[PDB]
RNA sequence: ACAGGUUUGGUCCUGGCCUUUCUAUUAAUUCUUAAUAAAAUUACACAUGCAAGUAUCCGCGCCCCGGUGAGAAUGCCCUCCAGAUCUUAAAGAUCAAAAGGAGCAGGUAUCAAGCACACCUAUAACGGUAGCUCAUAACGCCUUGCUCAACCACACCCCCACGGGAAACAGCAGUGAUAAAAAUUAAGCCAUGAACGAAAGUUUGACUAAGUUAUAUUAAUUAGAGUUGGUAAAUCUCGUGCCAGCCACCGCGGUCAUACGAUUAACCCAAAUUAAUAGAUCCACGGCGUAAAGAGUGUUUAAGAAAAAAAAUCACAAUAGAGUUAAAUUAUAACUAAGCUGUAAAAAGCCCUAGUUAAAAUAAAAUAACCCACGAAAGUGACUCUAAUAAUCCUGACACACGAUAGCUAGGACCCAAACUGGGAUUAGAUACCCCACUAUGCCUAGCCCUAAACCCAAAUAGUUACAUAACAAAACUAUUCGCCAGAGUACUACUCGCAACUGCCUAAAACUCAAAGGACUUGGCGGUGCUUCACAUCCACCUAGAGGAGCCUGUUCUAUAAUCGAUAAACCCCGAUAGACCUUACCAACCCUUGCCAAUUCAGCCUAUAUACCGCCAUCUUCAGCAAACCCUAAAAAGGAACAAUAGUAAGCACAAUCAUAGCACAUAAAAACGUUAGGUCAAGGUGUAGCUUAUGGGUUGGAAAGAAAUGGGCUACA
RNA sequence: UUUACCAAAAACAUCACCUCUAGCAUUACUAGUAUUAGAGGCAAUGCCUGCCCAGUGACAAGUUUAACGGCCGCGGUACUGACCGUGCAAAGGUAGCAUAAUCACUUGUUCUCCAAAUAAGGACUUGUAUGAAUGGCCACACGAGGGUUUUACUGUCUCUU
C-alpha cells in the first residue's frame, strides 16, 4: 500500500548509501577543497573591511583565526 | 491558515511562466547538421524521419520533420517552431515546412 | 466558469495536465476595393539630404517639441517649497530641482546579520557618550520602465564628463550587419502648436495632407482556408498494412482504418483561415488519521487571545544519587559416567566434557500486572533510604534546555547475548534461513553524536453532542491560536549556512521525464495462510495386471525425396481414415484443353489465403451445480440481497434432479449435462462473409511416390 | 643529529601510536616498584591500519602477524564479463593510491603550460613487480632537501670591453 510510496524511498536510500561509500575519498578532496574556498573567502570578507575602512594594515593584534579548516 | 498567518504570507500569486525549447520566440532560425531516424514510445511503433539543428541561440537541439518525405541536407536553413511530437521522448521542436529549404510536402495527385 | 475530457476490470476521493472564451506578434495557405487606426527585432554600426531660427545691431531662442526603454527596484501616493519664468499700479501665477513621510509598491531567506551604518555638545570643528539598522525582512542577488488625461530616465561608452576612448540619427527619411520580426532616401507650412518679432510675416521631417502594409474595426464589389473517432459542429470509397504517417488530451495504424495519404458528401469560420509563441484568465477565507501537509518534547522572547470554574494528590513503575541481593548462570574444586551439545534430518564442535554436590564477581531484574500510576517527551514496574516532581495554570519561535536504539572518544567491566568473521549443513549457488564457536557491541564513569514507523501517523487551550454519514478508521463540530502543506517523480538528492559530526546531521532546489502519482473501496481470481469436511479407482496407505528393456505391428518427430493437408499439454500420437497398389488424391513429373458438367447467364470452375470473420459439428472444465429475463429493497447502487423459535427478497425460463433405455422390479451402466471458459478443433464433410486465381491457383490423361541414421508414443507376442 | 678530511639528505633521531619483558632492595637499573622500568617497532596530527597460524620463529599439545613472513589459476558465457565450470591454496591483495624517487616496455594516452618541452603539473591507469605500523592515504607549518613555472634583476650569454 503506502508501502510502495516508502520502498521507493528505502532503494533510492540504500542506493545513496552505497554511492557514498564509493565515491567516498572523492568526496573528501571536494570537500576539503570547499573549506579552502571557504576559509579564503572569509578572508576576503575582512580584509575588504581594512581596506574599506582606509587602514592599509590589519589592526593591531590580528591573527585572523582558521573556524572553518578546525579540526580535533 | 488562520488570518494572522494569510497576513504574514499575504495572497498566493501565480508564477511566472516557464518558457519553451523555443525560448519564448515563436519560431526560430536552423542549420541542420545530420538528418537521422528514431524510435517511439511503447505501445506504438513506427521510425520518424528527425533533424539537428543549430540556432540563433548558439544552441543545438533535436527537432522534427512533419509530412512524408523530405529534402534535406547538411548547412541546410530551416524554421522551427514549438509543436511537441507525442511519440518521441524529449523531441520538442518541429520544422515549419513550405518555407527555406523545405519545401511543402510532394503532392501526388 | 454553468463547466468539459483525462488515473482504474470497475466505483468513489484527492489531484495535476489538457480543451471550450478573448488579445497581440511572426509564420504557412489564400487575398478585390476603398475608408478609419496602428505601425514595433535590434541604446549594434551609420553613406547621402533635411529636423532652429528669428530679427534693423545687441538680443531672444537652439533634446522646447520630437525619440527611445538602455539604466535603476527603480518608484505611485502625500507633505514642503528654493530657483527659473509670465503678468503687474508687488504680489498673483504656471512649472516645480532638492529636501522629506500616514500608507502602498517585482521575485528570491539556499542573500541572516550590515559593519561605523548613531546620538549628546551650540561650545563654534574641539571634545563627550556607545550606539544605529535588522525575521513586521536590515544588507544583498536576480529580473523590470510605468500605478497611463500622464509620470520616470537616458542622450556615443567610463552612473556622474573636468579629462579619457574616440568621432555618436534611441530627430525624419533611408543603409549594412543581426533577428521569427521588412512603411516613402515622399509634399507643404494651408490649417494648429512652438521660436522670434512693433508689425505684416519668416522658419518648423512637431504637425497637416498624402504615400506603403490584410495588422485591427466598418462596408460592400470580393472565396478561400481549416476541420468531420471522442471531448466538439460534421464522412464515403479506395490505397497503405505497427509500414508511410497522424494528435491539444485520450489515442489511431498488426489486412476489412469514419483518426494516415487521396477522393466523395458535409460542417464551421470567411478576405481571411490555421499553426507557433506570449498574455488576459487560472490556486488556499481550501486544507493537514489513512491521500501533499501537526515539527521527537517542554519553556520563554517577540507577538497576540481573554464572561464564571480554572491546587489535588499517587493506588505508587518520574528523575539523580548511596547502599543492598532473590532465582538463575559461571570460575573452580570433589564424587560418578563415557559420552556431551545440536537440528525436519545431519554434520561440525567440545570430550580441560556431562550429571550431582558445593560457591563469589559481572549481567539481568519470574510471579504480582486481567493493574493503568509516574514523567514534558524519550522513558519508567528487584530492595532500602536521601534529594524531588516548573508555574493562581491562554498561545507561543530558528532562542534556551532535553531526546530511545545504534554510533564515536578515553578509562574500567565481560555470566550471558551477539553484528562481523570462521567452520558444519541446506542448495544449481547460499555472501541467508538451520547448528557451532567467537569479537566489536550491549554493562559502569566522563564527554560527544541529536536520529526512529521518536506514530496514538489524531497540534496545543476552551468548549458542545446541536447540523451531519464520500469511503475506511479512533463518531461529528465550533472558538483562539501557533506549525505546516501548491501533480508525480528527480529528492531523507545537488549546491549553499550552521553544528565537538569531516561515509554525519540540519536546511533543501533545478534541468530532465511522465500524464498521471496517490487514499479508500467492489467483484472476482489466487494464497508453499488458519480452520472444518471430504476424495471412493483416488491424493497417501493398501489390492491386481501392465508400460518404459526385446522382437514385430502401427502413429508421430527428425533427417532423406521432384513429390499433399490437418490434429500435435491435460483435451495430438492405430488421430479426420469404420481404412491410399490404380482409384481414393488434394501431391510431384511431364504432356494436353480454354463459356471449360447446368435450362439460361462478360459466365462457369478453384481441397487457393484466411478456423483470430463464421454456420455446421465437437473437445474441455463437467456428472460442476448453477445460469438468466421480470420485479422489489439497500442514509447509493462498482455491487450485494440468507439466517426457519428467520433479520428483504419474490420469480415462471433453462440445467441438475424426476422420468425414459437396458423388454418386469430395485440397483448399475447407458444416455442426459445449462451458462460460460480454452480467439481450443475443423474453410479438406459440406455451406458461406472477406480477399484473391480465370489460355490458370481451373479441367483432363499418363507415370511416379510413401526411403530409415535414428528418436519416441501406443499395441501385439513373449521371456517359459 | 650524521660520514673530523669528497655525501648534511629523502638517512637517523624525535612528540605520538604500538607491540614484547619484568612482582622486586643496598654500586648499575634505583635509594626506584607496573600511570613504573627495561628490550624493540613505526614516525606527530587527521582518516585509517583489510584476509592469512599452513611454513619459520617465539611463547607456553595449543596461542600468536602493530613477529619473520605471505596474500592464485585455467577455461565458458549479454569488445569487455556481473554470471558459470573446475582446480589449487593458510589465505587468495581490500581501503586507498597510481607511469610514482615503484624492473621492463617508456619519450604509456590525453589535457594545461611554451613559438616549440624525453621537463613540470592534472587526469586516465592491471602496479600482473603499488599497497597498509618492513605502515597506506590526504593536510598545516617547516626545509642552506630534490624538481617546475612566473615577476624583478643582472657581464651568465649575443659578445666582449
Ligand atoms: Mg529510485
Ligand atoms: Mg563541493
Ligand atoms: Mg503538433
Ligand atoms: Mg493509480
Ligand atoms: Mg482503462
Ligand atoms: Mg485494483
Ligand atoms: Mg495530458
Ligand atoms: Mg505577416
Ligand atoms: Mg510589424
Ligand atoms: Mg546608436
Ligand atoms: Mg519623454
Ligand atoms: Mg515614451
Ligand atoms: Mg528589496
Ligand atoms: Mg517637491
Ligand atoms: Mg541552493
Ligand atoms: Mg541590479
Ligand atoms: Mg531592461
Ligand atoms: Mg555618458
Ligand atoms: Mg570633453
Ligand atoms: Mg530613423
Ligand atoms: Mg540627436
Ligand atoms: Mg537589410
Ligand atoms: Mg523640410
Ligand atoms: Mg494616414
Ligand atoms: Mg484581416
Ligand atoms: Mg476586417
Ligand atoms: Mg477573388
Ligand atoms: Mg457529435
Ligand atoms: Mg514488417
Ligand atoms: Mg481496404
Ligand atoms: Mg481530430
Ligand atoms: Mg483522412
Ligand atoms: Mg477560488
Ligand atoms: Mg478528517
Ligand atoms: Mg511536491
Ligand atoms: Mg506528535
Ligand atoms: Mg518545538
Ligand atoms: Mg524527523
Ligand atoms: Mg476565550
Ligand atoms: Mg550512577
Ligand atoms: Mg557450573
Ligand atoms: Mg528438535
Ligand atoms: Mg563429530
Ligand atoms: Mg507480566
Ligand atoms: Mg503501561
Ligand atoms: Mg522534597
Ligand atoms: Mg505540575
Ligand atoms: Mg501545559
Ligand atoms: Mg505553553
Ligand atoms: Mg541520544
Ligand atoms: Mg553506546
Ligand atoms: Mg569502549
Ligand atoms: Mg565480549
Ligand atoms: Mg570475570
Ligand atoms: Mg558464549
Ligand atoms: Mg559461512
Ligand atoms: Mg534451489
Ligand atoms: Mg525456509
Ligand atoms: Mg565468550
Ligand atoms: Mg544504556
Ligand atoms: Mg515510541
Ligand atoms: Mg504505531
Ligand atoms: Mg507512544
Ligand atoms: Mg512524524
Ligand atoms: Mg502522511
Ligand atoms: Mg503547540
Ligand atoms: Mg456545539
Ligand atoms: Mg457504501
Ligand atoms: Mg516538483
Ligand atoms: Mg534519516
Ligand atoms: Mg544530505
Ligand atoms: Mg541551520
Ligand atoms: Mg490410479
Ligand atoms: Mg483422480
Ligand atoms: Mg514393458
Ligand atoms: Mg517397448
Ligand atoms: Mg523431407
Ligand atoms: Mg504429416
Ligand atoms: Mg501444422
Ligand atoms: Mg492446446
Ligand atoms: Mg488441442
Ligand atoms: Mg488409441
Ligand atoms: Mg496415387
Ligand atoms: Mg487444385
Ligand atoms: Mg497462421
Ligand atoms: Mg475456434
Ligand atoms: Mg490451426
Ligand atoms: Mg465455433
Ligand atoms: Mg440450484
Ligand atoms: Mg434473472
Ligand atoms: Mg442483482
Ligand atoms: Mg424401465
Ligand atoms: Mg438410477
Ligand atoms: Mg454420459
Ligand atoms: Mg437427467
Ligand atoms: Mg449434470
Ligand atoms: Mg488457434
Ligand atoms: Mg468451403
Ligand atoms: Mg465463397
Ligand atoms: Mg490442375
Ligand atoms: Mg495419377
Ligand atoms: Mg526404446
Ligand atoms: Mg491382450
Ligand atoms: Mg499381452
Ligand atoms: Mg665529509
Ligand atoms: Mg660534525
Ligand atoms: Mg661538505
Ligand atoms: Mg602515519
Ligand atoms: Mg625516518
Ligand atoms: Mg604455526
Ligand atoms: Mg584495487
Ligand atoms: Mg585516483
Ligand atoms: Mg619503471
Ligand atoms: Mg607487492
Ligand atoms: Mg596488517
Ligand atoms: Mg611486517
Ligand atoms: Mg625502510
Ligand atoms: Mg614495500
Ligand atoms: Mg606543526
Ligand atoms: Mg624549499
Ligand atoms: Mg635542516
Ligand atoms: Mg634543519
Amino acid at each position: 500500500k503506502n508501502i510502495l510510496k516508502i520502498r521507493r524511498r528505502k532503494m533510492n536510500h540504500h542506493k545513496y548509501r552505497k554511492l557514498v561509500k564509493r565515491t567516498r575519498f572523492l568526496r573528501r578532496k571536494v570537500r576539503e577543497g570547499r573549506l579552502r574556498q571557504k576559509q579564503v573567502k572569509f578572508e576576503r570578507d575582512l580584509k575588504r573591511i581594512w581596506q574599506k575602512a582606509g587602514l592599509k594594515e590589519a589592526p593591531a593584534g590580528w591573527q585572523t583565526p582558521k573556524i572553518y579548516l578546525k579540526n580535533q | 491558515a488562520t488570518l494572522n498567518q494569510m497576513h504574514r504570507l499575504g495572497p498566493p500569486k501565480h508564477p511566472p511562466g516557464k518558457m519553451g525549447p523555443t525560448a519564448g520566440r515563436p519560431q526560430l532560425k536552423g542549420v541542420v547538421l545530420r538528418t537521422f531516424i528514431r524510435k517511439p514510445k511503447k505501445p506504438n511503433s513506427a521510425n520518424r524521419k528527425c533533424c539537428r539543428v543549430r540556432l540563433s541561440t548558439g544552441r543545438e537541439a533535436v527537432c522534427f520533420i512533419p509530412g512524408e518525405g523530405h529534402s534535406l541536407q547538411e548547412h541546410h536553413v530551416v524554421l522551427v517552431q514549438g509543436g511537441r511530437t507525442q511519440d518521441l521522448p524529449g523531441v520538442k521542436l518541429t520544422v515549419v515546412r513550405g518555407k527555406y529549404d523545405c519545401g511543402h510536402v510532394q503532392k501526388k495527385k
